[PDB]
């Protein structure tokens, strides 16, 4: 089960100037792509080492397209501006994230398509792909006209096709980091913060894909009422961390135990404090 | 690959 | 607007060890909207060209950054993270701990 996906993000800057415009592509928790309207170089760049031989036309394409999408998206930040009658010299954003998510076989499972102003859903492809949701009255002006130049068909064979054909092709490119699970290295510490209670720390690093899950356990009871747990975070080298502590009261310390699931281990870890 | 969305909201 | 107050983590790429080389890692997740201060401090003054990943965000919209340099955690070097965001009254400092 995998997925692809590009974020895109506008932001208008009246005082200091023209709209800025940021994307960036992921397959899965990998980005391999950017674009950067503030940048020098005024073209598409690669991010990930498997997409740098893919040719110069493809380059070219990728380019026009997003510069294309930057300058649409500059002319939707005005078109809102007087949807929600609102001045000139607010700075607002235009988020857009789509992608396609494909399945164990190679194939279409999920496409998503979808539209954000000042972080505020506006208008949104639901799942069935034929039809649009509206988050507001301007987002329903948005919605019947759309609906009108039959704009969600296109989207359909954007995401049901091309998207699904780019992922599994990147996939097989990147066959040997996109596929590839590494297991989380787990370690336990000990930190005394008294002579009646510890903390006791579960670690889980190096690990990919970022989905994980730490738990803390005291006889076979699950501990999440005392378990302090921390956000999965990049550790900068295309690998995940998390850790999860709690405090225990001395003497305690062996009847809990750190329970670890991730796709690249056989089955569940339990560790125990020695 | 990117898409080809030029629509105006 | 719906405005979002960033969760911030500083942390090291690996687990440190003291005089081996390492990175210092500062990040910003969950806020709203982008425009961000992020900087890494070496006692109290800022660490210079910290580089910042590109501007990705969530399924809630929510943008998120990683910050980073090189850096060699001695024992008696305090290292820290300073970020300003508008949601942000004033500046939040958050102290690195090799264990947290």
């Amino acid at each position: 089960s995998h997925s692809m996906r590009y974020f895109s993000t506008s932001v208008s800057r009246p005082g200091r100037g023209e709209p800025r415009f940021i994307a960036v592509g992921y397959v899965d928790d990998t980005q391999f792509v950017r674009f950067d309207s503030d940048a020098a170089s005024q073209r598409m760049e690669p991010r990930a080492p498997w997409i740098e031989q893919e040719g110069p036309e493809y380059w070219d394409e990728e380019t026009g397209k997003v510069k294309a999408h930057s300058q649409t998206d500059r002319e939707n930040l005005r078109i809102a501006l007087r949807y929600y009658n609102q001045s000139e010299a607010g700075s607002h954003t235009l988020q857009m994230m789509f992608g396609c998510d494909v399945g164990s076989d190679g194939r279409f499972l999920r496409g998503y398509h979808q539209y954000a102003y000042d972080g505020k859903d506006y208008i949104a492809l639901k799942e069935d792909l034929r039809s649009w949701t509206a988050a507001d009255m301007a987002a329903q002006i948005t919605k019947r006209k759309w609906e009108a130049a039959h704009v969600a068909e296109q989207q359909r064979a954007y995401l049901e096709g091309t998207c699904v054909d780019g992922l599994r092709r990147y996939l097989e490119n990147g066959k040997e980091t996109l596929q590839r699970t590494d297991p989380p290295k787990t370690h336990m510490t000990h930190h005394p913060i008294s002579d009646h209670e510890a903390t006791l720390r579960c670690w889980a690093l190096g690990f990919y894909p970022a989905e994980i899950t730490l738990t803390w356990q005291r006889d076979g009871e699950d501990q999440t009422q005392d378990t302090e747990l921390v956000e999965t975070r990049p550790a900068g080298d295309g690998t995940f961390q998390k850790w999860a502590a709690v405090v225990v009261p001395s003497g305690e310390e062996q009847r809990y135990t750190c329970h670890v699931q991730h796709e690249g281990l056989p089955k569940p870890l339990t560790l125990r404090w020695e | 690959q990117y898409i080809k969305w030029p629509w105006y909201i | 607007m719906i405005q979002r107050t960033p969760k911030i983590q500083v942390y090291s790429r690996h687990p440190a060890e003291n005089g081996k080389s390492n990175f210092l890692n500062c990040y910003v997740s969950g806020f709203h909207p982008s425009d961000i201060e992020v900087d890494l401090l070496k006692n109290g003054e800022r660490i210079e060209k910290v580089e910042h990943s590109d501007l990705s965000f969530s399924k809630d919209w929510s943008f998120y950054l990683l910050y980073y340099t090189e850096f060699t955690p001695t024992e008696k070097d305090e290292y820290a993270c300073r970020v300003n965001h508008v949601t942000l009254s004033q500046p939040k400092i958050v102290k690195w701990d090799r264990d947290m």
